[PDB]
């Protein structure tokens, strides 16, 4: 946590920016799949 | 002589595989974990995963992040966030992203954003590393 | 549907609740997202259990439960400490990381 | 007394180079135990190692100029 | 504050009376004292808030 | 007679006013005066108490009197000179017995043969080896009590040199100032780097040692 | 005697500058391992390293002044 | 002998300033490698560094007064 | 010779205060890098800081006892 | 000469206590870093710190024996 | 000349023990901090601290034999 | 006087190899713990160890150049 | 003078083994903390500790050659 609790970020956030950045990166066919596998697809809907 | 569990959500790359070492861009510093390794969790940097499999292999990866979980016994569990073979990572993007990154940083006002940006930079950069 | 039976007997003891779990199937990301939210909600540090339907076979799962480990107060002290040679930070930032992993898993389970 | 004490007076000022001798081993040794944590070897760390080795041979540039003053 | 300033002045005179007291000794010390004052007056104001307010509250 | 006789009452009297004033402040007056002076023991009861208890309420206030006295005594050797080379040295030797007696009160008075039975039974001294207990009785008492006199005398030495070297530099280069001003400007700044640092750490030493006794007693 | 042992008195005073030289490496070498943990370079650690280089070379200045005292 | 060996005795007493100079480098180095772990800059770690450089040059003021006794 | 050697012998034992002044720089350094690991600042570590600076200043107070014995 | 060089030799042997003083700080400092890593403070690690202060004061008692033999 | 210089020869040869005592504090400290990381204490590592405290005292018996040679 | 002070003054310059020998144990020791965290053995780490020991024994070869210039 | 300065000069050259003495404790100390990080003990790590004790006793053998040159 240099900023993963010290400028916010969690390991979750930090990491998630990483993966996200990996998704940001990566080649596109894979990036399609991004949003699938491990691409956050939470629907934050209380019920 | 380590049961290397190398997995990502998407993949298990090595699963309790008799790897001799994994050289670890654990947030730590360069460390080449062989075999059993002390219960410690050390969290992983974006880096490369080099899987010195007990056999000369080093399997290549770039890793986004994640955690290494070093379970006392023979087992290592690299739970790498996005740890991808460099194959599927995109050099063109690494620089481009890095420029772009540099653009972003400036707007990555607020360390939490920055953190992400510097991260991105770091990432893109880190992509520039090997790519 | 968790909260659709335990919606029907609690509601603001939830913080948020998630759909798209069904009606197209979950992802890790999502697990990380929820992993994230769990934290800021200070219910974190009052411990939980994570209850999911642990699959066994098509027909069956055994609703399983674990107790939360995303608390750094588990990452604190205990005999837990003695299994360490690393500080309760990168441990704690695993409490984080693992929350997603498991949550994903369970979620999927 | 005058020429005799100028010989056992630049020899005791030559043992001042023991601070620069082990100080260069402590500075460059920390850089070898630093780039092992990786990866900012090129610049940042090894560039700072040239700032630490100069500030350790600075005492070596003031102790060897002392013994060379009692010589000629 | 004034009483303390008077108390210090007296002590400096007692010093100067003391048998041996050269310019150089004195000049170092008096400058050494002088440096503190300007910080000290700003410090005395900043100090002030806590204790008498903390007393009043408790 | 007079010079030494005038000195000890003065050191006593400067400590006396604060120690009379705080008892007074507990209902009157306060005007400007009482509240201003009240801040003195408020800084003592603020700063030092962050370490105390620790050893318990009982012994606390007994030690804090000496801790304040040591720091205040050095401050009354700061500004006066000539003073350091003779008068402060006689005061370091006059404070020598109190520092040696401080271990006696609880340690040597109750157990001379093994004062480490009150101070530290298991730690630096080995409890398995009675030989090492007696050897390290010097390193933990006999010697540290002589060092506590040298501890105030080290402040005396560094404070003295500023002033002797000053004196000699302006006497050597009596130019008005001129080149001596460069050296003398440094010698000034040394008073803060030397005395103001070392004087604080001096009464920290008395704090810690007198804690380690009474905390294991 | 007066001119002799003043020459062998400045030489042993130059051996007191062996602490500053090995002190300079152990203070600018711990900051060479501090930025290896990163990222306070030109912020906190490198700023305190100059405040660590000054506290160690002053004990070399207070020793070179004794060596200059027994030379002029 | 009398007005000679005291001039070469103040040179040997100034060799004790190799511990107050190399002790400051060890102190103001671990408070630079320790602040790299963060975030106790003020009030804790650097405050203890004032009490670390207080018992470091205390052996040096005791070594600067030993040489001052062999001169004045 | 009989009066000369006592002055040259007092300074030589004052060079044994270079080991106590750096041993205090290592004990207080490894406590400054021993408090960054956290959290028992009071007691345990800094309570053994005076217990580690007692056996290391014990070599200085014995050495400055052999330096004072050749002076008085 | 014979009653002179015994005082300019017994003092040089007290400079052998520089390793006993800086060895006590290093053996205790790493014990303060070893007990900062936890948890066997009561025996095992601090018990071995007594077995490290003894094998470090032995090279300080043998050096103080040679200094006492040239003085009495 | 003959009776005197042998007393000021075993005195400077006792300043070679200043490494055998500090180096033993370095090895026994690294075994004190090494056993903290665990678990090979009653084997492997503390059996290497005996092989380290001997090689350090190996220049502490070679130096001590020279001080015993100049005397008797 | 012209030949006598050339034999006892070439011995005081042999104490300047105390820094090149203790510094070599720091330039290789910080390379032992460096390759322990691994993995760049050949190249990078051990290559930086050679450029460090060369800058550690340089204060030993120049100190043996001021030693042999006093006897030959 | 001819038999005097070679008898007090052979003693000053024995202060060069204080570097190899503590330099041997560090190279065998970092191998104790290195094998604590495990596990390449035989070969690689403990095979380098011989390469680190040889380059450190090389200055010791260079210093023990000087003290034996004024003794025989």
């Amino acid at each position: 946590v240099a900023y993963w609790r010290q400028a916010g970020l969690s390991y979750i956030r930090y990491s998630q920016i990483c993966a996200k950045a990996v998704r940001d990166a990566l080649k596109t066919e894979f990036k399609a799949n991004a949003m699938k596998t491990s691409g956050s697809t939470i629907k934050i809907v209380k019920v | 002589q380590m049961s290397f569990t190398f997995a990502s959500p998407t993949q298990v790359f090595f699963n309790s595989a008799n790897v001799r070492q994994v050289d670890v861009p654990t947030q730590t510093g360069a460390f080449g974990i062989l075999a059993a390794h002390v219960p410690t969790l050390q969290v992983l940097r974006p880096g490369l995963v080099v899987v010195h499999a007990e056999d000369g292999t080093t399997s290549k990866y770039f890793v986004s992040s994640g955690s290494v979980t070093v379970n006392a016994d023979s087992s290592v569990q690299l739970l790498a966030e996005e740890a991808v073979t460099l194959d599927m990572l995109d050099l063109g993007a690494a620089k481009a992203n890095l420029e772009k990154a540099q653009s972003e940083l400036l707007g990555a006002a607020d360390e939490a954003t920055r953190a992400e940006i510097q991260i991105r930079i770091e990432a893109n950069e880190a992509l520039v590393k090997a790519l | 549907k968790i909260r659709s039976i335990l919606h029907r007997t609690h509601s603001d003891q939830f913080l948020v609740t998630f759909k798209e779990v069904g009606r197209r199937p979950p992802t890790f990301g999502d697990a990380s997202v929820i992993a994230l939210e769990l934290l800021n909600s200070g219910y974190e540090f009052d411990e939980g259990s994570i209850i999911f339907n642990r699959f066994r076979s098509v027909i069956s799962y055994k609703t399983e439960e674990k107790p939360i480990f995303s608390l750094d107060t588990i990452s604190s002290a205990e005999s837990m400490s003695i299994y360490d040679d690393i500080d309760a930070d990168v441990l704690r930032n695993y409490q984080e990381y693992s929350l997603a992993n498991i949550i994903y898993y369970s979620l999927k389970e | 007394i005058d020429t005799a004490a100028k010989f056992i007076g630049a020899g005791a000022a030559t043992v001042g180079v023991a601070g620069s001798g082990a100080g260069i081993g402590t500075v460059f040794g920390s850089l070898i135990i630093g780039y092992a944590r990786n990866p900012s070897l090129k610049q940042q760390l090894f560039s700072y190692a040239i700032l630490g080795f100069a500030l350790s041979e600075a005492m070596g540039l003031f102790c060897l100029m002392v013994a060379f003053l009692i010589l000629f | 504050p004034y009483v303390l300033g008077t108390g210090l002045i007296l002590y400096l005179l007692s010093k100067e009376i003391y048998v041996i007291t050269p310019e150089t000794f004195s000049a170092i010390s008096t400058i050494g004292f002088l440096v503190y004052i300007v910080k000290k007056y700003g410090a005395s104001v900043g100090e002030f808030a806590d204790k008498l307010n903390e007393q009043k509250i408790a | 007679i007079t010079p030494v006789i005038l000195g000890l009452p003065l050191v006593t009297l400067i400590v006396l006013f604060p120690s009379l004033l705080f008892p007074t402040s507990n209902r009157l007056v306060s005007n400007r005066f009482v509240t201003l002076q009240q801040w003195m023991l408020q800084l003592v009861s603020k700063q030092m108490m962050s370490i105390h208890n620790s050893k318990g309420q009982t012994w606390t206030l007994m030690l804090m009197s000496l801790i304040l006295f040591i720091g205040s005594t050095n401050l009354l050797g700061l500004l006066p000179h000539s003073f350091t080379p003779t008068t402060q040295l006689s005061m370091n030797l006059g404070m020598a017995i109190p520092l040696w007696a401080g271990a006696v009160i609880t340690g040597f008075r109750n157990k001379t043969k093994a004062s480490l039975a009150h101070f530290l039974p298991q730690g630096t001294p080995t409890p398995l080896i009675p030989m090492l207990v007696i050897i390290e009785t010097i390193s933990l008492f006999i010697q540290p009590m002589a060092l506590a006199v040298r501890l105030t005398a080290n402040i005396t030495a560094g404070h003295l040199l500023i002033h002797l070297i000053g004196g000699a530099t302006l006497a050597l280069m009596s130019i008005s100032t001129t080149t001596a001003l460069i050296t003398f400007t440094i010698l000034i700044l040394l008073t803060i780097l030397e005395f103001a640092v070392a004087m604080i750490q001096a009464y920290v030493f008395t704090l810690l040692v007198s804690l380690y006794l009474h905390d294991n007693t």
